[PDB]
């Protein structure tokens, strides 16, 4: 009807159709704190909203009013709630509402309320048909939108819409292999579909991850994934890895590589491997290269690791105080 | 300005 | 020596900490690059102006900014209309860190005000007449606690508060953020923070909550908002903290967690990022780094013998440097990074992060690191509630005198 940004927009106090209602001022008390000096428009709308809310007036005009309050401060959850109430009470068309919210999200995608609202709508309608494509478009603007991703996960899950996600993941990683959100998504998909125990899958993933590392050795995301998918089963459990990592050292080194190595040695020493001491030293040597040169920002962590490894894996660790 | 945590 | 640079970020070697894109450009790298180049200017500003760098925390400036904001705000703070308690907290805490006294006129007003924000059903809304919501409720409490007067304490309707918390509890252990609201790890933390402080925790209140939280820890080692989501400092903090209160830290793979958080500190920038492969940000100085003290406490409880006795597991010097050099607004207040505008949220947390970075304390052992002028030192802050440790103790004590609602 009358957009909040419309040049002909008129204050509610100057609206005839609202003459019967007495605006409710914000009760800030006698001597306010964190008092916001609201603009005219703002104060006006909420003054009126306060009223309808108080009266619990479940009217069409109230419905239209909410759109406005939202437009003013889309973070106002109370307004959102009341709007949902009205949607139910007034038996409003939910698809029409979808259109609305998708527009709103498009403009303020970094807000909690908006998403939760769309969630609820989809729930009510039990229709996810629009979701994926929609979310894609948002992600096409901010490939790291946390809210969007979360929503997407919820959707795919509640509606078992797994079929095309990995494909999507692949596309995004192509566009920006450094996108951590995508890496999380990929792990999300796989975990809930095939799982990682399926050796053919596990293998495939690792190949791919290494292949990615090779292309961009400094992309911390791939490394984190790699570690992420093998650690629980045990890094030592995969012997070829170590050797294979050592091979990249020349033309593909990074503090990430070095770090990983320590993790491997760490796990190896955990599962009592061959050459107990030889490994240990290789590890400490690294903790040092990292702490002193290759990764000083994390010096305190590195010192701790080496200290921990020393604390439980030096030839003297299992030897009694008297010997 | 907005409040990014709620 | 003479040629020796006392500032970590200015040292010539430090330049090697610049991003190596491997000649592969993606949006992630470009953005990081822009930031690094901008930060570089900041670091080199002393060199190009031909002046010896002096790291000064503009207390006076910040105080003025805070002082005023606590009373009134421009039409710009409109979208923060549903989050006023946060403002009270962000500011009060910031002052507390700066060691500025709270006039009893102020105090009482804040109280009355927050009272106006208290719902008849328990909990606090983001403004008078708004429905109660966990975030404003957490804020309201922390705020009232920083005050600590009997008046402040008596504002809180503990019975209703508890009821409220229950009305939000979910079967899977989680909590809504408010009636008809959404769910994520923040709710858990808020519910806990307030429940513990006010002494209203019942036997079943947090039934399964810990496990729910546990499920949020992901493959990265960090914690997402809800099971399956990317790890993020804010959520990670919320999770750990909540668990620390629930004394269930053990439910997590503290190792991967540790490794995750420590990797969040930007090598070149010194400050922390919220999630792997994203940009640095002042607020995380607390969100992320605040975890270290938590972890330290937890690991230590496990008799971890390798734990340092003088530092947190992150480059304290480098964090402090970042904060001081790039997150201060000349006119007062703190910020995300250079090029971004100040705001109370960042002011609150940048400071908190800073305090954390200067203050090491594990039982009897205590060791500070105060970069720049010694006047820069702040009041210590509690790693769980992010309020003066004294206020915590004061609060709990007072509330323990009360009986858990219902008995
Ligand atoms: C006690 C509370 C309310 C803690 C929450 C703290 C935080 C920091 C929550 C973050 C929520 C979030 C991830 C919102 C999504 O938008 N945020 C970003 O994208 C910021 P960045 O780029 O740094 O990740």
């Amino acid at each position: 009807f009358l957009s909040l940004d419309s040049p002909t927009y008129v204050l509610y106090r100057d609206r005839a159709e609202w003459a019967d209602i007495d605006p409710v001022p914000q009760n800030d008390g006698p001597s306010p704190v964190v008092q916001i000096i609201y603009s005219e428009k703002f104060r006006d709308v909420y003054d009126y909203f306060r009223a309808v809310l108080q009266r619990d007036e479940r009217s069409e005009r109230a419905f239209k009013l909410t759109r406005d309050a939202i437009e003013l401060n889309a973070a106002n959850y109370t307004v959102w709630h009341f709007r949902r109430v009205l949607l139910r009470s007034l038996q409003k068309d939910l698809q029409e509402e979808m259109n609305y919210i998708i527009a709103i999200i498009e403009e303020q995608p970094k807000n909690y309320q908006v998403w939760h609202h769309r969630r609820v709508l989809v729930e009510w309608l039990k229709d996810p048909s629009q979701e994926l494509e929609f979310i894609a478009d948002i992600l096409n603007q901010d490939a790291k939108n946390y809210h969007a991703w979360q929503h997407r996960q919820w959707v795919i899950q509640e509606f078992r819409l797994w079929d095309n996600e990995l494909q999507y993941v692949d596309q995004l990683l192509k566009e920006d292999v450094r996108n951590n959100s995508v890496w999380n998504q990929r792990h999300f998909v796989i975990s809930n579909t095939t799982g990682y125990s399926d050796r053919a899958v596990l293998e495939r993933e690792v190949q791919y991850t290494l292949e990615m590392i090779k292309l961009v050795p400094h992309n911390e995301s791939a490394w984190n994934y790699l570690k992420g998918i093998l650690q629980d089963r045990g890094l030592s459990r995969y012997p070829n890895l170590l050797n294979q990592l050592l091979d990249l050292q020349p033309s593909h080194s990074s503090p990430y590589l070095i770090a990983f190595l320590v993790d491997i040695y760490e796990d190896m020493l955990e599962n009592q491997c061959d050459n107990k001491e030889d490994i240990l030293n290789k590890a400490l040597e690294l903790c040092e290269i990292l702490a002193k040169e290759k990764d000083t920002i994390r010096k305190e962590y590195w010192r701790y690791i080496g200290r921990s490894l020393q604390s439980k894996h030096s030839r003297e660790s299992d030897i009694p105080a008297s010997v | 300005t907005k409040c990014v945590i709620m | 020596p003479v040629w020796s640079e006392p500032l970590y970020s200015l040292r010539p070697e430090h330049a090697r900490e610049r991003l190596q894109d491997d000649s592969v450009e993606t949006v992630t790298s470009i953005e990081q690059a822009k930031v690094e180049e901008k930060i570089q200017e900041v670091f080199s500003s002393y060199k190009f102006n031909h002046l010896v760098p002096r790291l000064v925390l503009q207390r006076e400036k910040h105080f003025h900014y805070l002082k005023r904001g606590l009373r009134q705000l421009t039409d710009a703070y409109e979208c923060l209309d549903a989050s006023r308690p946060w403002l009270c907290y962000w500011i009060l805490h910031s002052l507390e860190l700066l060691d500025e006294p709270i006039p009893q006129i102020v105090a009482t007003d804040v109280c009355q005000f927050l009272e106006l924000c208290q719902s008849p059903d328990g909990g606090f809304g983001g403004g008078p007449g708004q429905y109660p919501h966990l975030a404003p409720t957490y804020a309201a409490v922390n705020a009232l606690c920083i005050i600590g007067t009997e008046e402040a304490y008596n504002v809180i309707n503990r019975e209703k508060l508890l009821q409220y918390l229950y009305s939000l509890k979910q079967p899977d252990g989680s909590f809504l953020m408010h009636v008809g609201g959404e769910v994520d790890v923040r709710s858990a933390y808020c519910a806990a923070s307030v429940a513990s402080l006010t002494n209203i925790i019942t036997p079943d209140l947090f039934e399964g909550t810990a496990e729910w939280i546990a499920r949020c820890q992901n493959w990265e080692g960090g914690i997402g908002g809800v099971p399956g989501m990317e790890a993020h400092g804010g959520y990670t903090f919320c999770g750990l903290a909540a668990l620390v209160i629930l004394k269930k830290e053990r439910s997590l793979n503290l190792k991967s967690l540790l490794q995750w958080v420590t990797s969040r500190q930007m090598r070149f920038e010194g400050g922390f990022q919220g999630r792997c492969n994203k940009l640095v940000d002042g607020c995380y100085s607390f969100w992320q780094a605040g975890l270290l003290p938590l972890l330290h406490r937890a690991l230590h409880a496990q008799g971890d013998p390798a734990l340092s006795m003088s530092h947190w597991m992150f480059h304290q010097q480098a964090l402090q440097e970042y904060i001081l050099m790039c997150c201060q607004c000349p006119a007062g207040g703190l910020l995300d990074k250079p090029g971004k505008s100040r705001d109370f949220y960042h002011t609150c947390y940048c400071l908190s992060g800073l305090s954390i970075a200067q203050h090491f304390g594990s039982g009897a052992m205590l060791h500070d690191v105060v970069m720049g002028v010694p006047e820069n030192v702040l009041q210590p802050t509690h790693p769980v509630y992010n309020i003066g440790p004294d206020k915590v103790i004061q609060a709990t004590t007072h509330f323990l005198q009360k009986p858990v609602p219902g008995f």
